[PDB]
């Protein structure tokens, strides 16, 4: 249907998609090292299966002045703590996960 | 001339924020109220009702239930209740913003 | 500032800044409820100071066709697990935290 | 005409990605290698060298050591080593990307 909002609403320059990732087994740490992600963790009790909130680019950018700029959408990341296997022992470490989808400018 | 409230909802869409588009008519203008799964939805800064600017020569209003990054926990049936002195008009819609393992 | 890159480089549409946030006391959970954020957490006998990686707008967007569009930059979030408090209930809940700065498009006229 | 390598680095700058700009000349053109705090820095998908397109008739090359979302663990002294038959040129610069905890 035709609703005024498709014309007058606030849109994104880049389209993304958020999902819940619970089958992550590897990731790169803050040292850029590849590390193993535990499927589970447990706080002085039962276990919490490790899940992650991720947002990546949904399959140039919208509203770009194509006369002076080239552009593209791309997935940026964030650092989040996680129970990992450092390649030696189990540790709480910051891993890199998808977190947003942004627009990249480049002059013409 | 005063007339009863009329209401309609549209299937939720994702723009910058997610939005459940609505259109309501009536005069006096109806008061809006949302229900999530049959129970009242309290608006907050992340889930709130939003009207577009009023058009000239028309009583009909357009807007959105605006959801700022909702999760699977916001999946459900959304009911918009529009009320004025003649009674109440109602419209519902199912919305899914995220799966939920 | 005469380096070619200052001209032929890849630029952001919206500028952000990234910091480690460690003084966070309150936050809102996945349900939108204002909850308390603890400063330490016990992950397997190992006491941890609760820290967060947050990205926010550096306070219209760059490269936008301003003839046809109003626009501005804004901070978007991510949900991350954190030891919080709701009553005498210290829990492992997802909270809302800054994670990016995106450009919001809006037609004019 | 053959000539020894010359090299310079510029203050790190945050754009879409962070970048440590560099300009290098020499004939034969030199091979490049980076150091982080005096030790070999192995390039990855997140920290690598990128050349800008060579300009018209001039052997000088410009580019960046590109850092994709670097943290405080990347703070330190970055050294670029330009080598050719004549020998080697070097340039270093300190870069802070984020304050540590």
């Amino acid at each position: 249907s035709s609703h005024p909002i498709f014309h007058r609403g606030e849109f994104s320059v880049c389209d993304s998609v958020s999902v819940w990732v619970g089958d992550k087994t590897t990731a790169t740490d803050i040292k850029g090292k590849e590390v193993m992600v535990l499927g589970e963790v447990n706080i002085n009790n039962s276990v919490f299966k490790q899940y992650f909130f991720e947002t990546k680019c949904r399959d140039g950018c919208r509203g770009i002045d194509s006369k002076h700029w080239n552009s593209y959408c791309t997935t940026t990341h964030t650092f989040v703590k996680a129970l990992t296997m450092d390649g030696k022992q189990a540790a709480w470490r910051f891993i890199r996960i998808d977190t947003a989808c942004v627009c990249v400018l480049s002059r013409k | 001339v005063s007339f009863p409230a009329s209401v309609q909802l549209h299937t939720a869409v994702e723009m910058h924020h997610w939005c459940i588009p609505f259109s309501v008519d009536g005069q006096p203008a109806p008061s809006l109220r949302w229900l999530f799964n049959g129970s009242v939805l309290n608006e907050t800064s992340f889930i709130f009702t939003e009207f577009l600017e009023p058009a000239a020569n028309e009583t009909v209003r357009h807007g959105c239930l605006r959801l700022n990054q909702p999760t699977h926990v916001n999946n459900g049936n959304y009911t918009l209740l529009a009320a004025n002195p003649f009674g109440q008009a109602s419209a519902s819609i199912m919305a899914a913003f995220m799966d939920n393992p």
